[PDB]
């Protein structure tokens, strides 16, 4: 009903942000994938 | 007693042929504004890309082959 | 003698579709399934790059509904079967011409009612056998047997659409031609390629190469600063639609209105 | 008593030649709207790319070789 | 006999929408949710590179509202249900032509009031059954039963816009065709791609290559001095919108006014 | 007694077809300035891209088929 | 009977805006905040390269005021509400046409005074109910009830502007359309990009590469000897404004003056 | 309405199908097939590639390009034949005329 307006910003200020270090752990994980094109040799043509 | 009495054709260029509903509404507006003695002298306005009027019959008709009959 | 439901006469306006079946008939009946889209994309899978998700069937249906809608305007048609309640004005020149009427939406599968009214009361309702139709063009004409204009004098009820084709390589004028099936498909594919073309590599990445410890991997895609990833196929689909669409307007022909 | 009485030809340009069914419906509309005294003064509308009318006979015909006969 | 609310006659101007529901109907009902936009961008996600913040639905709704506004100008239309209080002048030739009136905002869902007044006092109020409407074109005409001009003689109240489509792949003349939904979506996506094209890699970076300690990488973006990174998507959106918009204009047609 | 009495059409080219409200205001201005004997000899001004006037009927009309009747 | 403030009649020229509120209404009310500009630049921060300073809100307001000003000419409008004291000449042909008057600035929200004077003394001040207005076009016409020209005979006072839109996706003719909001925004962004485009890298530097002790860093920007850094976006904004601006002039229409 | 299959080699009656309509439909079919097959030669959207591992290297450059698809050459030659084939066949049927 009411018009949709941007309004004001909400992000607060942050100071002295420290880096993230990957934590060592013996526990298992799952490796986040990327699905995309694969490159391969033309082994048949290599035989030729 | 048979056809062929048309004066000419009014062509209006458009990328798409207008739907028949739109043409019917066009006719309604044209008849309401211009038809008959009512609104006889008025001028319509159209904002299409290009308009032409091609004549199929001459400016004024009359009897043909008069001297042949005589 | 002859046997028929009163609104429907075998001569002139033979019955084609039951009113109740109008609701039942849907896109699947005409072959516009998502599988059809996939078939034309045989060997291509549309999948998110960052997660294994493929796009669902619902999106295809949503696209297909807009593909058939776009076609319904692009050639001025009503394509799916639907019931119409139509009021039309009285023009003397057409009325004296056997009560000629040009339906707003075509083709006309059949005509149920054709009445003349003054203030909502039917002044005269014509016999069923009198009126006759031209299905493809939608002309409605009356053949009686044994100011110059007014608004909304007559009342017309008719069913606009096309039935699914019964037999291969053939169609009746009241029957869906095979080209509309392919045309709507090609419109849908124009959308699907617009989506898929962004998922080829990365996001807006044209050329790449990684060189790690003497290993080397290198790719150059169809993506470019002035051409999109699927724009090769989109261009070819335009060349295909132009041949198809122009050739089909010749089947319906140009519109005309007197003035 | 023999042919050659045509006034002219109305050409309509199109990428494809319209199917004969479409031309028949075109004729039906034309006859219903314009033919005869009924709707004689009306003007049709067509939205094709380009239209021409080429004349095959002059504006008005008359007897030929009159002075020769005299 | 017949039963109806006095302003609404089933013949001519059948009731379509309750006045109260006009406020209830919103963009979401017409399918202009941010979800639809995201669906068309399936597999592409937009974020602020400095943070983990993706743009919220507020921006999408804001963009969609201005997109539906832009389409509303692109055809001279009213695109959401909205009541109008219109004062129109007396022109004799149209007045004699059954009181023909061409509403400013079309389509007309329904007409509530149509009165002739002189100084704010109603001189004459027409019977409900007399007046009749043409929904799509918005023509309002009167059919009475049993100087040359003046300003603001008649007072017209009516509801303009389009109802959401009820049945799949179909629409009544008083009903929204699915493409206006899609057209507004495509106008929205133009803005989105004009945003997203900037954020793929830094800003203003066309080509880069980096080599450290025996590992090397090279990337060439779609960005260029002559064209932006999303320019291919935008230019394809234009190619579709032009076809989509030219075809839809044939559903409404050209505008004419006497003089 | 029937239509076809139009003199011509005034075409105005524009990228977009003007909204009907704008055309109505255009008509209001035209009628207020030019209509009738009042402001008969005045000349309007328009700043559009291109304007044309296409004639649908000849400069002056008269009876047709006079010699046929005689 | 009827109740109203004497200058304002509900028929013809209903009251829309209180005179005192004219001062209160400002750019923020219409959504032209700097945050709006930032939102369209989501993910881009305009910052000095040699020091951490971002450009302040004041600059945005200054730009926005010039953006709305440029729009106010580009379509001949008065957009913010303001009170006008207008003198107009007597032309006989329009005067006999119900005292037609075309206000210099439009739209007209409302009319307060309309008087005829000879030497500063009001010869005749018309009743409020007599005069009537066309808000969008600004036509002022008089409908009385129960040499050929002279200069500055009549006196007119009226309020020119548009109110902020009350409800989404809709606007009254006396109400700000959503497109002007976006149009003024896009004009502002044309300026902001012209500033920001110089801050991408260095100053007028197109291509660079550093090679230090086998390290290698390499960048090629959008900047070029014949194209500016932001000129890709500026070109796209022109393509956007051309579509928007042309479509909006159709809403107001062409101007005309008799001669 | 329609056409009977051709009985004798290299010949057809007016009521008989000329062999080119058979070929024309084939060529229209091949347009669709090549529009499919052109995508699958190597991955998707890949124009150029080169791969080097452990002293063995390979480079391939496909017909794919930003401006034209991998099968575009075949399609464009099919069009060149269809246009000749179709223009010539229209002369067998001729133009359509209707009185008015
Ligand atoms: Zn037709
Ligand atoms: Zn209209
Ligand atoms: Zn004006
Ligand atoms: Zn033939």
């Amino acid at each position: 009903e009411k018009p949709y307006m941007i309004g004001a910003n909400s992000n607060p200020n942050v100071i002295n942000k420290s880096t993230t270090y990957t934590t060592t752990t013996q526990a298992d994980e799952q490796d986040k994938p990327k699905y995309t094109t694969r490159l391969e040799f033309d082994t048949i043509d290599m035989i030729r | 007693s048979h056809g062929g009495t048309t004066r000419g054709i009014l062509q209006i260029r458009s990328d798409q042929q207008q739907s028949q509903h739109a043409l019917e509404n066009f006719k309604r507006e044209w008849k309401s504004s211009l038809s008959g003695i009512n609104g006889s002298w008025q001028i319509p306005v159209v904002m299409a890309d290009d308009i032409k009027f091609v004549n199929m019959t001459p400016t004024a008709n009359d009897m043909q082959f008069e001297k042949w009959l005589n | 003698s002859l046997n028929y439901e009163y609104p429907y006469h075998p001569s002139g306006n033979p019955k084609h579709i039951d009113v109740s079946e109008i609701d039942n008939l849907t896109l699947a009946d005409y072959g516009w399934s998502p599988d059809a889209v996939k078939a034309y994309m045989f060997g291509i899978v549309v999948q998110n790059p960052d997660t294994g998700q493929p796009m669902g069937d619902e999106f295809y249906n949503h696209i297909l509904e807009r593909a058939v809608g776009k076609a319904e305007r692009a050639l001025d048609i009503s394509i799916l079967p639907d019931t119409q309640h139509e009021m039309r004005d009285y023009h003397e020149t057409e009325f004296n011409s056997y009560m000629f009427v040009h339906a707003y939406r075509k083709p006309i599968l059949q005509v149920e009612n054709l009445q003349l009214q003054f203030n909502g009361r039917p002044i005269y309702k014509y016999p069923a056998n009198w009126w006759k139709v031209e299905h493809l063009a939608g002309h409605v004409q009356l053949f009686p047997t044994a100011a110059t204009f007014a608004p909304q004098m007559i009342r017309l009820e008719y069913v606009s659409g096309m039935l699914p084709r019964k037999k291969a390589g053939r169609n009746k004028p009241w029957e869906m031609p095979p080209e509309l099936e392919q045309l709507v498909i090609k419109y849908a594919l124009k959308e699907i390629y617009q989506v898929w073309g962004n998922l080829i590599i990365g996001a807006g990445i044209a050329n790449k190469t990684l060189e790690v410890d003497g290993i080397t991997e290198t790719i150059g895609t169809t993506q470019s600063a002035m051409y999109g990833g699927a724009s090769a196929q989109i261009l070819q689909i335009n060349e295909d639609i132009k041949e198809l669409l122009d050739g089909l307007r010749a089947y319906f022909g140009y519109n005309m209105i007197g003035l």
